[PDB]
């Protein structure tokens, strides 16, 4: 689909404890990843905009992360 | 290969597709994206591989999944979710 | 080749039919195009005995006939 | 209510088992869509059978390979098989 549903499969398999999977679940995780890039993108791209750019660049990104509490998981996947 | 992440190309599009046709999106964004959508998809894997664990299950199912979205901040997330479901069913 | 979530709604046209696995949709999937591949060479026999370049509704029914794995499409494509 | 896979799709795999010069008559694509459709409801519904024997409630792989060679598609279960080896 949009979203490769056997590469969101492996990213699933990382942990120890998923071996066996529904069929519900990389469909979710498919629509559920296409919402969060749009959501992330989106924030990082107020930012742009508010400095008057045209280039959403990483440390817009990298800001948009520090901002909001739903991405309190990305605090050290993109670092300042 | 520990980490593995979606391709940058549809992940690239998605980004396109969220913000106007007037804006350009940095080679190092696009990649930064990547990287947080393999993360959100563990982040969110291990809660749910926990919930379902625990009612001694062996696969992560759709609740799970949504249980998961609720208890993590992404409780916004579940409503679309269960719409994107009932049209295939 | 072929997108799951149609072949899955074929399924489930059967009304003794409600819920399916994971897998199901991906063996018909590939089942499907092994078969369409099938009927269309068996049926290019016949745009070859008529030294033709277009194959035909006429040569499809015709090896219909001539295979016994498709005689439950008897009904399904007269001649 | 009769579903069908898209027709573009069906006359693409056509098209990748005939001759470089050959061609592909709309009447033959819509023929084929039309008994690729059957071919699922065909087999599913011997699956649904030995499903629903076995006191089960949704049809699986063996489900399907079973009904394949109980109707007449045997020569498909050992592709199918390893078809369905790789991507596990």
């Amino acid at each position: 689909q949009e979203l490769p549903l056997a590469r969101i499969k492996k990213i699933m398999k990382l942990d120890e404890d998923v071996k066996m999977i529904s069929a519900e679940a990389p469909v979710l995780f498919a629509k559920a990843a296409q919402i969060f890039i749009t959501e992330l993108t989106l924030r990082a791209w107020i930012h742009t905009e508010d400095n008057k750019r045209r280039t959403l660049q990483r440390n817009d990104i990298a800001m948009a992360i520090t901002k909001f509490d739903q991405f309190d998981f990305l605090i050290d996947i993109v670092p300042r | 290969e520990q980490d593995i992440y979606l391709p940058i190309a549809n992940v690239a599009r998605i980004m396109k597709n969220a913000i106007p046709q007037t804006g350009k999106i940095a080679k190092d964004a696009k990649e930064c994206v990547q990287e947080c959508v393999s993360e959100f998809i563990s982040f969110i894997t291990s809660e749910a591989s926990e919930r379902c664990h625990q009612e001694k299950r062996k696969t992560i199912n759709g609740e799970d999944i949504l249980f998961a979205m609720s208890t993590l901040g992404f409780d916004s997330y579940v409503e679309p979710l269960k719409l994107y479901l009932q049209k295939f069913r």
